RNA sequence: AUACUGCACAGCUGACGA
DNA sequence: ATCGTCAGCTGTGCAGTA
């Protein structure tokens, strides 16, 4: 009755043929998987003069000597080695004096005095994009821009989403951007919260923001990937697809979003979105028999352009079930092209059953329980490496339901999905719950909803993360 | 500015070599790999016995796994192939300026495939006068699941369709009187666990025309809608099984304990064989240092759900709380109270709730069994972390 | 919006009847 | 046409990582 399994923690592959399970420690003693050819990554700043000055101060202070938080749990709050001789990225970050743009004080008051909600956001986005385009068209081009948001603009704009509208109009530029509030770069300043007024917000310490921001900046600037999931020995070649759904901007419709992922010929990884919008079909979170084929055709066409041959396995992940039609279209395309092995899995974070054990701390991360054809997987909980349970109440398990047309058993699928959790380049944490393809699909659909009709869509992942 | 700390480290290593006296010698500008060549003097009368020295010097910071007794270092597999082809011994020397620390290690030049990850422990690997002749020597537990199995009565009656609308019978005084099992679904047949001649037609508008009989096959049917109707039957049977003991919270779909003419708890809990019985199910609270101003209450509750699996009907229990004002009169607002109560909790303070709800739910009509148990191979460490959660 | 986890509310979908 | 039963998805906001 209810046979259970416990999986080991997967290991990521870093540079120089080194593998570990901690992204922080594996970077600090082996470097990135792909090394940058060159020493300098150039950073541009756009915002207020105070924000530019404390951004420069923050960069210098972080580069010099910053250190961790506490003596308890040494494997959970590591110190930052700094951008010196023993930097984890083996490269240097510099800011040029010509790639810095300042917003005049005689315009933020114009933004703040408008009694309309949409127009102020629109013109602030217009000003920021105008300065960025003027910087890009010149000869002082940076590799990654930092948009530091002042508190005066933040009060008017945050209190229509701003991040989505800004990243939708910054798609034509040649460099990605990174939004930073005034709290992170400069201390002694606190931002008041939303409708729950006079409570403000709290952030991490100095040594976690540094790790996350520096990893994101390196990935956005260099273009190379820091780490990747270690392949096993003897597996078949496979490609991963992830599908999500998202509502309209203001109305009540539902579009679908997709992301694709596979492995390079040498030592690399490929993670992209698409180059087109998937239109509308109503208000149900379900695809059709025509929109399910085209994603499979694009996924199979992307693999042959790199490996010169079709893959032997296709892996599809979704949140809203495979009743009869999407599965029919996927199977039809898959048996039409070349492929013998297939997998269709529906994940849901809505089940009510849990597992209760004696003691104080909850169950271990990676525990798997088989309920007939369904799998209860705990990709959250206590970890021996960290030394505690990083949470408050209890882990929320995932329920895995494979479709009735699938090859692998549910244990191998659970192991594969458990392996694809620490490949999030936005964060350096070890307690991720969702697998990478659906997270990428949600991140793509977060900003794909604020792009107007007939505009451009980029397949680069650096413009969505 | 790293050139100056490299030069300082090389000079300090040469000085440490010259203090005991071994005739160390540096190299030129385009040196790559070996940083120096050292001799063995042996207290005057020097002998031509050279070793190669590679220097790693630092200024501040900590090593990778500095645990006050040892740390570790990783090699780059280019220096390994470089050092494994030499015709003379190789030595790596670590120097730190902040605490003036010197350590040394020997690269194994005698095995087959190389081995990285040097484990440098202190005391025993100090580059001082203590270790010089050695330097010159080479020249399952268990758990339970939240589900609860159920077993049903062997007979149930499917006949005597009422031909009356489902609301009219309820608003008839027969409906809002004694036993309210007058359940018909989508104007369908009146099927229930008790015969209408003794249960319904005695106290509910119905027709005396038939006796009915079923082997509980209705429990399992391929159609989803009839399964949902059976779930509605099970929910109403559970509601009938607990008359004048608990009440129904519709906005949260929960069963909350009632203050039976007194606004304190009942403390039924679970016997637990040799153990005792305490459970503060109902509790009141005050604020502003005055007991007259009653703030809220803490009714226990659980959300039930009926599921079909392995041709069995399992009950899923979700513990929660209900807050009212004064007593048996619902609160106008509990937005932060439930979240604050949930925030301060543990996994230990959730298994006991399930156990006590199970022990209350059966014994003192449908029987409720015992929850299944599973065996876990790898146990949680749980040692030395007796705090927090 | 440096990040991840946990919780609380509102809205919208299909299947079943007056 | 609105109201009951069943199960499920996406959107927004706050607290705390220990
Ligand atoms: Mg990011």
């Amino acid at each position: 009755t209810f046979e259970t399994r416990i999986f080991d923690e997967p290991e990521l592959e870093f540079g120089d043929h080194h593998h570990h399970q901690d992204p922080r420690l594996g970077l600090s003693e082996a470097g990135p998987l792909q090394t940058f050819l060159g020493d300098v990554i150039k950073i541009g700043v756009v915002g207020n003069s105070k924000t530019i000055e404390d951004t420069r101060k923050f960069i210098e202070t972080v580069s010099s000597g910053v250190e961790g938080k506490g003596e308890k749990h040494p494997n959970m709050h590591p110190p930052f080695p700094g951008l010196g001789n023993q930097s984890p990225y083996r490269c240097r970050f510099e800011i040029e004096d010509g790639a810095t743009a300042a917003l005049t004080k005689s315009k933020l008051d114009k933004i703040g005095k408008e009694p309309d909600h949409y127009r102020a956001v629109e013109m602030a986005v217009d000003e920021i994009i105008g300065e960025l385009q003027a910087m890009d068209d010149g000869g002082s081009r940076p590799d990654v821009a930092i948009i530091a948001l002042p508190v005066k603009l933040l009060e008017r704009v945050w209190n229509p989403n701003f991040r989505g509208m800004l990243k939708a109009k910054a798609m034509g530029l040649s460099f990605p951007i990174q939004i930073v509030w005034e709290d992170v770069i400069d201390d002694k300043v606190t931002i008041p919260q939303k409708v729950k007024e006079s409570s403000s917000r709290k952030i991490q310490d100095i040594a976690g923001r540094t790790w996350n921001l520096m990893t994101s900046l390196y990935y956005k600037g260099s273009g190379r990937i820091p780490w990747r999931r270690m392949p096993l020995e003897g597996e078949f070649s496979a490609c991963y697809v992830g599908i999500s759904f998202y509502r309209e901007a203001d109305g009540q419709q539902l579009f679908t979003s997709a992301a694709q992922m596979f492995d390079e010929r040498g030592r690399g990884f490929v993670l992209k979105g698409r180059r087109a919008r998937t239109e509308s079909r109503g208000r149900h979170p379900y695809m059709a028999r025509e929109d399910a084929k085209k994603i499979i055709e694009d996924v199979l066409a992307a693999y042959k352009l790199h490996h010169k041959t079709l893959p032997a396995r296709v892996f599809i992940l979704k949140t809203s079930r495979f009743k009869d039609e999407e599965a029919d279209g996927i199977i039809a395309a898959l048996d039409e092209a070349g492929t013998e092995l297939r997998d269709l899995v529906w994940v849901q974070e809505s089940y009510t059953a849990r597992i209760l054990r004696d003691g104080n701390y909850p169950v271990l991360r990676g525990t798997f329980v088989d309920l007939h054809g369904k799998g209860l997987l705990y990709t959250s909980g206590s970890m021996p490496y960290y030394g505690t349970y990083p949470g408050k109440y209890d882990p929320n398990p995932l329920l895995l339901c494979p479709h009735h047309t699938s090859e692998s058993t549910v244990a191998q699928l659970a192991e594969e999905i458990f392996s694809l959790t620490k490949v999030n380049w936005n964060s350096t944490q070890m307690n991720q719950r969702l697998p990478i393809p659906i997270r990428a699909a949600r991140k793509v659909g977060e900003v794909l909803k604020y792009v107007g009709e007939g505009e451009v869509i980029s397949a680069d992942y650096r413009k969505y993360i | 500015a790293n050139q100056i700390i490299g030069e300082i480290g090389e000079n300090e290593v040469r000085g440490r070599f010259l203090t005991l006296g071994w005739q160390f010698d540096g190299r030129s500008r385009l040196e790559a790999g070996i940083d120096g060549i050292a001799e063995v003097m042996n207290e005057g009368q020097p002998m031509a016995r050279m070793i190669a020295v590679q220097i790693k010097s630092t200024k501040e910071g900590k090593y990778t796994s500095e645990s006050d007794t040892s740390f570790t270092y990783l090699l780059r597999t280019q220096d390994l192939a470089y050092w494994r082809g030499s015709n003379l011994p190789v030595i790596v020397v670590f120097y730190r300026q902040s605490d003036h620390s010197f350590y040394w290690k020997e690269v194994s030049r005698d095995a087959g495939p190389g081995e990285r990850r040097l484990n440098i422990d202190k005391v025993a690997d100090l580059f001082n006068a203590s270790t010089v002749n050695k330097l010159a020597a080479l020249t399952g537990e268990d758990a339970l699941i939240n589900m609860l199995p159920l077993t049903l009565p062997n007979e149930m009656y499917i006949a005597s369709t009422t031909y009356e609308p489902r609301k009219a019978i309820a608003v008839i005084l027969n409906g809002d009187g004694p036993k309210r099992f007058d359940w018909v679904i989508n104007g369908g047949t009146f099927w229930s666990f008790h015969d209408p001649r003794t249960s319904a037609c005695s106290e509910i508008v119905d027709i005396d025309q038939v006796e009915a009989i079923n082997t509980k096959e209705l429990a399992l049917h391929d159609d989803i809608d009839e399964q949902n109707r059976f779930s509605h039957l099970l929910r109403q049977t559970l509601r009938y099984q607990t008359d004048s003991d608990l009440g129904w919270d519709k906005d949260h779909k929960a069963l909350y304990f009632r203050a039976i003419e007194r606004e304190v708890s009942r403390n039924f809990a679970y016997t637990s064989s040799k153990k005792k019985t305490d459970a503060n199910v109902v509790s009141v609270f005050k604020n502003s240092k005055d007991e007259t101003r009653v703030s809220f209450v803490r009714h226990h509750a659980f959300s039930p759900r009926f599921e079909l699996m392995a041709d069995q009907w399992y009950l899923i229990i979700t513990p929660t709380y209900y807050y009212t004002t004064n007593g048996y009169a619902p609160h106008q607002f509990a937005a932060p109270l439930l979240a604050g109560k949930k925030r301060l909790d543990k996994s230990a303070a959730l298994r006991g709730q399930v156990i006590m709800w199970h022990r209350f739910l059966t014994q003192s009509y449908l029987m409720f069994g015992e929850p299944p148990s599973i065996h876990l191979d790898v146990r949680v460490p749980e040692d030395g972390w007796v705090k927090e959660k």
